């Protein structure tokens, strides 16, 4: 009823409807695991292209904050973007004010705070992405999903987008605490291969990792080595 | 004044418990014991020229008793008694759920709601078992005019089937009600048991009070 | 139709939103003035202890300055914004005039924060009525009550909140200038009535007096249990 | 039912037209009438004021802008009052920047502007005031017309207010003398046709009527309640 | 055959089929939820009267103010809400006081109402200005002061409009007072006449009887500054009826 | 009709119906519950989240240290309370810049329920959606313990409990809390008591609790959050406890 | 035409008049009356089997056209008495709808609020309009039903039922007689109520012409 | 008019003075009496062959008087009374939330909402208990019209089984009314009981004096 | 109370695998067997004259019971063939209607558009039945509408239009009862439509439980 509409109202029952609305919006996203190793942590994603036409190196939807900081997205496409740029920007602000790399942690708090203040006001509509965020601070991996309500939770490892309650279940009976990331990339390009619905190719993923020399995407060829395991 | 406040208090309360047994025990029961008379031959038949009974009228180049269907008779007297019951049983859940309904107020509505929607299907349930009550009437008094129309008119050889069909097709209708029965006993409970807590606590809990 | 923002008049001229503001004053405990010859009493129903709640941290009676004291009756959150900003207004008075305010400058100045908060859509208008007693500098005693419209009137004697009616039907027979005569009397005036409209007996009324110099003092429960047990003597 | 469309000045209805817009012209027609007429040397405005009671006195009608410039309003009084203003304003202005006196024809562009911008955007209620606007300047007399749709117009002669399409026949049949006509004639000739709106019993008396003439000597000048009389006199009695 | 259907009615910045403005006019629908209040306009002075309304005995007669002083020259009486009064009365002497400031001289009743107008104008959203309400005012107020022309009473209403009047009344009973008014006033009347025949109206219209405590009544002779008739004077007056 | 929206709308009965919706959401929200003893004042919470792929990177998940002498725990929309404790951290850091001496702790709390009722009050912005406990040492009035609501009314309680099953907490607490008698090891376990209740798990996980405590020490309050060992102990503690009231029965 | 316009105020004036008069005279009269009627033993009889009016049909049993069978003349007298009574009430609601839509206003976009008052109004005098027509139909269908069972009755002598038939029609008709006649007194009640509550804005619809902004 | 003023009071008091009295004692002590009936061994009968009463029609291979069945009838006479009782309650129930009924304002419409909720459900019930006032004259006329259908037509077996059943349904159709006149009696007491503060006062008695 | 929700569940499962089993095969297959009918000879008569079955009533002419009349044959075949495909719709839709009004979630303030889909479909469900329902209805006028005319036509041997409508009634069933079974089939391919393309949202209203904002 007139709940539905509105972001500023709260449903009887105290359901901010909208932002469940935009939780929808990430589910129908493209499907990403998150997998947090002793040594690192693999963020993957499906990336899978309409046609032949489009050219792959184009766009790339595991990105980097920052040396050390790199994030996936599972929702609406145009918004990643703007929530890159404006953590890549809180970053570099981070860096200018204390002269240290950004703690992973202290980005997805500062990346959740813009993500809440689109969600007050009733002129705007709530960011419908959901990032995870991906880092090493301290010796220390770190895997952290900030969802468009401005929450953010850290996960050992998660799943969003198409399939992720089979995924989470997945990862769970798959998952062990001393996994490396070696082991942990096959973990999963295995998850994501449980709902890709296609033959999974090189192209067709798209996977970073972090470790103490910091993020980076596995390049294509790199991929086609996991993947022929 | 209070003073019989205690009759208003018992029948509150024997509602409350007589619903709890309905809900809890009487329904599960019974959809036991109507899937069991579904089972049961005499609701399956598969030819209904079985069902059909002899009418002994003279055919034209006096009539002795015309029988009715017995078949059909049995099965209505199976069919009856459930009838009722739901009835009675529908109207004990309308009563219980208007008890529950709050002192009208202008928000917190939903609850209200949520108990008028659960009472619409009820309703419906109740009009839909007073339509079985009704079509199970007519059957004698439509297969009454049958008969009396193809005895006065041995030449209309029509009116002979029409007894027969009306017996067909009355053997049908009571498969579903019986059918239907189960049906809307289940519904009933899943309706009640999936919004319970709102139907018996509309308004909620008492919030911390901005006064 | 004509109830769903505070600009729109009804046809027959009614502004339905803040009628229905001072309908929820009236959900509120009831408070009650009563300007005495020399002392003005203010008394507030306190809704329960809840047993395990500290009862310091709610407190419908306040001061706003030394010389002027307010009761409330309505939202509680909306009267501490009111309160405070009150008690900015005070202060700042004495900085501008260099003198202390007026009850009555007080009591305008409070109205008017109300009536801005109703005037324009986007606010809602605060939901509180407020008994406002101070002494002026005459040393008059002055008891005004303000409601969300933003209307001040000086009352000899009232009731604001729940119950309001009947306390001030008890008020109007029982007030007369024999009763101000004495201040214990003053107060007993305003002890009896609350608990005409009280459920239960002293232990759910807070009351408070201002003297002609004193500052406002908040009557100890036991002082309290003094004033009831006259009064139910006397009974 | 095309209750919608009809709501705001910013929604265009499904044949082009903006209803608010619209219903704002109906305004002027609730007014009382106005008949403003031009001769060679003279611009005249008279208008038929109305009262709420006997004991309160008659509305003011005619406003002076300017010793050059004055206005007659048909319409709400509240929109005439602001709009009068801005004009009064503007043509301050002028003689302070300019030192001349604003051409008539400039300011009622000007009037036309800020009309305008209340029609094209959510807000503000499009002004419902009608305009009689009347001035002498180097090029001539002038008279134009303001609807509360911005547009203007320039008239030999027009009626605005309730019962103005009587006032408009009159003045058409007799339009072509009014170019060579005496003040006097004018007035007179302007009193008859606003005669016409009024009722058949109402009867043009000093109390209802407001002259107001501007001419090449003639600085603008609202003849009221007992200086009507002059022109008054003269006129002859009902058709 | 009923069309009640309205749904311009809602809403000021919309004109209805017709081109009504229908918010202004409920607006002045309001100041007949008023108390009356009724002025009389004489060569001797103006003299304004009002009826309290005291809901309860408790409360001090003296704080309703429903007739207040302007300025020694002019004064109003005012009826609807007494909140939107308050501001008109307030822009009033500012205004007033603005005017002596500036020019050493003592403004006209008509422009002291001009000015209230101004304000009352506003309502349209006509400026840009965010502390301007939306509503238009609810308060029909009467100005009366004796000035260069002599005894003037203007009436200002909702809608923003002034004029002079004779005589008005404004308020609940404001349709009968007017008609009862326009019977009994005479330019000649002297300003005795005019009180007793106000108070004579008012007694007419007001539901509870005629006291001291229950009316106000002022005068603005050209002599004297404005006047409000005190208890005593008061009760000589009312005694005289 | 409906005089439930825009938070601006007084309904006929005089009740602003999103301010009360809002509180609604608290009642979903995982139970906190603080306890006031003499010595010091603890603060407990049900981490709702059990999900096996969480990681408790964070100090703890609803309990935050506002400032050196007061803490808080937040029932409700998590990135709702994020906010507020970002404002009242500053708050509070605003003080200490200005007076130089710790915020009084009522007053943290007067000024966060000022920012809440100003969003029910002005047309745009939701009423926030959270109810928080916060518990501190102030000199002048020592151990204190208070609960704040959507509405902006925030009250003292000696214990209280918000969130799912509050109520029975609350009953509970009525019966069990001794005044004047407590001691944080007596409160550390009425709170195991209450929160074996309360939660539906028939055995506190002692992952899924969060207990910290605030105590003056040598003149410097230190606010703790126990290690899941201290907790496990506790735990054990009142399963032998209640054991051996049942086998005595 | 003017005159025209004058014959139709001469009818609205009457009708005025009338209903004022009506309001405060004849309305406030019948509640008074129509309350003893219902005070009275006849109406407010204990038992039915008193009302029992005797069938004289001959039963069969083992070894001509019956006599004539009366109609009940309790229930008669009763019925002569209420007919008046729901001719009164109906002749009386139709003047009060005509002097309502006679003070109905020219049409107009807003300030309809008095209208809406009026249209209330109109719907509750309408409701009892339809009420009170039903009764009168009522008295017709017992003569009917009762001649009709009394005909089934002795055609058939042996079934009974249509015997219990014509008791039973006749207990109704008292049963409802007495509600019918508790409904005049009743609505004669809440017409003068409605009336007089909101006699303001149903004489004066619009109110005052507003002063001019224009 | 003064003298007319007396009348109207009086009708007006009286009103009022019967509604508490109705609510306050005459509600529950009917709802007891209601609920004792239902307990009562004649409403419930578990076999329905006992309540089937002699037909005395001769089966052909000269109609003794057919007589009505007496359970019924006995039953029927002591439920009549009751649905009588309750329409008359519903009037004065109805007529007394009209009086309630306030002028008719803009605003603070709420109340006279509340108002206006109950009078539906009130009207509900009246139409309701009108049908069950319908029902029972129809049972004495169709069972009539059955009973001269078996007599006309002995060969047909099934008007007899028709009057069986007519008696049947009518015994159950019976059994609901009681259960429904007790239960609207009851609905009744709760509905006005819970919002009477809104029907007795619907705008409420505050006075802001703003204006 | 857990027993009762255990039973109740176990009623909800087994009609769930026969809703499920209904739409994979009995949907399916009935479609086929009802257009075989539809492609049959039989409802596909070119001439309805062939339809006609004799009526020996005595013609009038200036100069006893008429000799049993029976029923056309033919009609009587063919309904015989579609009484039987009635019901099974008619059973197999309350099937469906009872599947997903267990399916229908608790009502809740949000996520409402899956109870639309289903809410939806259950109109579609209702529209049908009462079509399926007057299908059954015509079948049983029909015979009684020939009988009817039958008697007519013997009691009036003169009129001939009461001859003519015999005949008619008998050719409108055929046309009839051809409309019908055209009619069953698409009633069984619309459900199968409608609740294939919709079937998520019909079996999982709500979706699965979303990621905590508390």
């Amino acid at each position: 009823r007139g709940y539905s509409f509105s972001l500023t109202t709260f449903s009887p029952s105290g359901k901010l409807v909208q932002i469940e609305y935009a939780l929808a919006a990430v589910a129908g996203g493209a499907p990403s695991v998150g997998i947090k190793a002793a040594n690192g942590v693999v963020l993957a994603t499906e990336k899978k292209q309409k046609s032949i036409l489009y050219d792959e190196r184009s766009v790339h939807k595991v990105e980097p904050i920052t040396k050390h900081i790199g994030l996936v997205y599972s929702g609406m496409g145009p918004d990643y973007r703007v929530l890159v740029h404006r953590a890549r920007k809180l970053a570099q602000q981070y860096y200018l004010v204390y002269q240290e790399p950004i703690p992973t942690a202290q980005l997805v708090q500062r990346v959740a705070s813009v993500m809440q203040e689109y969600t007050q006001s009733g002129g705007v509509r709530p960011f419908g992405v959901s990032l995870l965020i991906c880092g090493w601070n301290e010796g220390r991996p770190y895997l952290f999903q900030s969802d468009p309500s401005g929450a953010y939770f850290a996960w050992k490892a998660t799943a969003m987008g198409k399939n992720y309650v089979n995924g989470k279940t997945f990862l769970e009976k798959r998952y062990n605490e001393d996994l490396e990331l070696e082991d942990a990339i096959h973990t999963a390009i295995l998850t994501l291969k449980e709902s890709f619905e296609g033959q999974m190719t090189e192209d067709n993923i798209e996977v970073g990792i972090c470790n103490e020399a910091g993020f980076r995407r596995l390049t294509p060829t790199e991929v086609k080595d996991y993947l022929a395991a | 004044q209070p003073e019989a406040q205690a009759k208003v208090d018992v029948f509150r309360e024997d509602l409350c418990t007589k619903t709890e047994n309905l809900l809890g025990s009487y329904f599960p029961k019974k959809i036991s014991e109507l899937d069991a008379f579904l089972k049961e031959p005499a609701l399956n038949e598969a030819n209904l020229s079985n069902l059909k009974a002899p009418l002994d009228i003279p055919v034209p180049d006096p009539c002795g008793p015309v029988n009715c269907n017995e078949k059909i008779v049995v099965l209505l007297q199976r069919l009856k008694p459930e009838i009722k019951d739901v009835i009675e049983q529908l109207n004990l859940v309308t009563t219980w759920l208007q008890l529950q309904i709050p002192r009208i107020e202008d928000g917190n509505n939903f609850g209200v709601a949520v108990q008028e929607k659960v009472f619409e299907l009820m309703t419906s349930l109740h009009t839909k078992l007073e339509g079985f009550h009704t079509q199970i009437s007519k059957y004698f008094s439509e297969r009454g005019d049958a008969v009396t129309k193809a005895a006065k008119q041995p030449h209309v050889g029509d009116y002979r089937q029409l007894v027969h069909e009306l017996d067909e097709a009355e053997y049908r209708d009571i498969r579903l009600m019986v059918m239907e029965i189960r049906n809307a006993y289940a519904v009933l409970y899943d309706i009640i048991l999936k919004n319970f807590e709102k139907l018996k606590k509309p308004r909620g809990e008492t919030k911390g009070m901005i006064y | 139709s004509y109830d769903r923002a505070i600009t729109v008049f009804s046809p027959d001229g009614h502004l339905f939103q803040v009628e229905y503001a001072q309908e929820a004053v009236k959900k509120g405990s009831t408070a009650v003035g009563v300007r005495g010859r020399d002392i003005v009493v203010l008394g507030v129903e306190k809704k329960s202890v809840a047993k395990l709640q500290d009862e310091r941290t709610v407190r419908k009676i306040c001061a706003l300055d030394d010389n002027v004291c307010m009761a409330f009756a309505g939202l509680t959150a909306d009267a501490r914004i009111v309160i405070n900003r009150a008690r900015v207004e005070c202060q700042s008075h004495r900085l501008t005039v260099e003198d202390p305010v007026t009850v009555e400058y007080i009591t305008r100045y409070i109205a008017s924060l109300k009536q801005r908060y109703t005037q324009s859509n986007g606010r809602r208008p605060f939901g509180i009525s407020a008994l406002i007693v101070g002494f002026d500098f005459d040393g008059t005693p002055r008891l005004y009550q303000t409601d969300p419209s933003g209307t001040y009137h000086a009352w000899k004697a009232n009731a604001i909140g729940r119950g309001a009616k009947s306390v001030r039907e008890f008020l109007e027979k029982n007030y007369t200038d024999e009763a101000i005569e004495t201040d214990d009397l003053t107060i007993k005036l305003v002890i009896k009535a609350l608990l005409e409209v009280v459920q239960s007996g002293g232990k759910n009324i807070e009351l408070a007096v201002m003297r002609r110099d004193q500052s406002l003092k908040i009557l100890n429960p036991e002082e309290i249990e003094k004033y009831v047990a006259e009064i139910e003597k006397e009974k | 039912f095309r209750n919608q469309y009809d709501n705001d000045v910013t929604v265009w209805s499904p044949q082009g037209r903006i209803h608010q817009i619209e219903y704002a012209m109906e305004a002027v027609k609730q007014g009382s009438a106005t008949v403003g007429l031009k001769s060679k040397t003279h611009a005249v405005l008279v208008a038929l004021k109305r009262a709420q009671s006997e004991l309160a006195a008659h509305q003011k009608k005619i406003l002076h802008v300017d010793n050059h410039i004055g206005i007659s309003i048909a319409g709400l009084t509240a929109d005439a009052r602001l709009l009068c203003n801005f004009m009064r304003q503007e043509c301050l202005d002028s003689r302070f920047v300019f030192d001349r006196p604003l051409p008539v024809s400039r300011l009622v562009s000007l009037i036309g502007s800020k009309t305008q911008i209340p029609t094209q955007r959510y807000g503000r209620r499009p002004y419902g005031v009608g305009l009689l606007i009347a001035g002498y300047d180097d090029m001539g007399p002038h008279i134009f017309q303001t609807c509360p749709s911005a547009n203007y117009f320039d008239c030999r002669a027009m009626s605005i207010g309730a019962r103005s399409q009587s006032a408009r026949t009159y003045l058409e049949r007799h339009m072509s003398e009014f170019m060579e006509c005496n003040l006097n004639e004018l007035v007179k000739h302007g009193l008859r046709a606003l005669r016409e709106t009024l009722p058949a019993e109402q009867d043009l008396t000093t109390k209802n009527v407001s002259i107001g003439i501007v001419g090449k000597d003639l600085e603008f000048t609202i003849y009221d309640d007992d200086d009507v009389s002059p022109f008054l006199e003269g006129l002859e009695e009902r058709p | 055959m009923f069309l009640t259907r309205s749904e311009y009615d809602r809403g000021v910045n919309t004109f209805s089929p017709e081109g009504r403005l229908f918010q202004v006019e409920y607006a002045i629908e309001a100041i007949k939820l008023g108390s009356t209040a009724i002025g009389i306009q004489t060569s001797e002075g103006v003299c304004l009267a009002v009826e309290k309304r005291i809901t309860s005995p408790l409360m001090e007669p003296s704080s309703i103010e429903k007739i207040v002083e302007i300025d020694a020259h002019i004064g109003c009486a005012m009826s609807g809400l007494i909140a939107d009064a308050k501001t008109l009365i307030d822009k009033a002497r500012v205004e007033t006081q603005n005017h002596w400031f500036t020019y050493n001289e003592t403004m006209t009743v008509e422009s002291v109402t001009q000015a209230v107008s101004n304000l009352a104008l506003q309502f349209g959203e006509e400026d840009a200005d965010p502390g301007a309400m939306s509503r238009p005012f609810g308060v029909a107020l009467l100005f009366g002061g004796v000035d260069e022309k002599g005894p003037q009473l203007f009436h200002m209403d909702p809608s923003g409009t002034f004029v002079q009047c004779d005589a008005r009344a404004i308020g609940s009973a404001s349709e009968g007072a007017q008609s009862s008014l326009q019977e009994v006033y005479h330019k000649s009347m002297t300003l005795k006449e005019a009180i007793k025949s106000s108070l004579i109206i008012l007694k007419q219209v007001m539901e509870e009887k005629l006291n001291a405590t229950n009316i106000e009544l002022a005068t603005v002779q050209p002599g004297q500054n404005f006047h409000m008739f005190t208890k005593e004077e008061l009760e000589e007056v009312i005694k005289d009826i | 009709r409906r005089y439930d929206s825009r938070t601006t709308i007084f309904s006929p009965e005089g009740r602003l119906y999103q301010v009360e919706y809002a509180m609604e959401a608290i009642g979903h929200a995982g139970t906190c519950l603080g306890i006031l003893a003499n010595d010091g004042v603890l603060l407990a919470a049900e981490r709702r989240n059990i999900h096996k792929l969480l990681d408790e990177v964070f100090f703890s998940e609803k309990i935050y240290k506002l400032n050196e002498d007061m803490a808080c725990s937040v029932a409700g929309i998590t990135s709702d309370a994020n906010v507020l404790t970002n404002e009242l951290r500053l708050i509070a850091q605003r003080y200490l810049l200005q007076y130089q001496e710790p915020i009084p702790c009522e007053q943290l709390v007067t000024a966060l329920c000022d920012i809440k009722q100003a969003y029910t009050q002005f047309g745009g912005k939701r009423p926030f959606g959270v109810s928080l406990l916060y518990i501190g040492w102030d000199k002048h009035y020592g151990f204190q313990l208070y609960q704040s609501d959507p509405s902006g009314n925030y009250g003292g309680w000696k214990a209280t409990c918000i969130g799912n099953n509050s109520a029975a907490a609350v009953s509970m607490l009525k019966q069990d809390y001794k005044e004047g008698e407590m001691t944080l090891k007596s409160a550390l376990a009425l709170a195991i008591k209450v929160l074996n209740k309360t939660m539906d798990v028939s055995k506190l996980s002692a992952e899924k609790v969060e207990i910290a405590t605030l105590t003056r020490e040598n003149g410097k309050t230190v606010i703790r959050v126990l290690k899941q060992k201290e907790v496990e102990q506790l735990i054990k503690k009142h399963e032998e406890e209640e054991a051996k009231a049942e086998r005595e029965k | 035409s003017g005159e025209a316009r004058k014959q139709v105020e001469v009818f609205r004036q009457n009708l005025f008049q009338e209903a004022e008069e009506f309001l405060y005279r004849f309305l406030p009269q019948k509640i008074i009356y129509l309350n003893q009627l219902l005070q009275e033993d006849s109406l407010n009889v204990a038992d039915l089997t008193s009302l029992r009016a005797p069938l004289d049909i001959p039963i069969p049993d083992p070894p001509h056209k019956c006599g004539f069978l009366p109609g009940n003349e309790k229930v008669l007298s009763l019925l002569a008495l209420v007919k008046p009574e729901v001719w009164t009430l109906k002749e009386k609601c139709i003047l009060v709808i005509t002097w309502i839509q006679h003070l109905i206003p020219k049409i107009e976009d807003g300030n309809d609020f008095g209208v809406a008052i009026q249209e209330k109004v109109l719907e509750r005098v309408n409701a009892v309009k339809t009420k009170v027509e039903a009764f009168q139909t009522t008295i017709s269908k017992y003569f009917s039903e009762r001649g009709d069972a009394v005909a089934k009755a002795s055609k058939e002598t042996h079934v009974m039922d249509y015997r219990a038939l014509v008791h039973e029609r006749d207990e109704a008709a008292y049963g409802e007689l007495r509600a019918m006649v508790l409904d005049l007194r009743a609505f004669y009640a809440e017409l003068y109520h409605i009336i007089s509550s909101n006699l303001e804005k149903i004489v004066n619809p619009k109110g005052e012409e507003k002063p001019s902004m224009y």
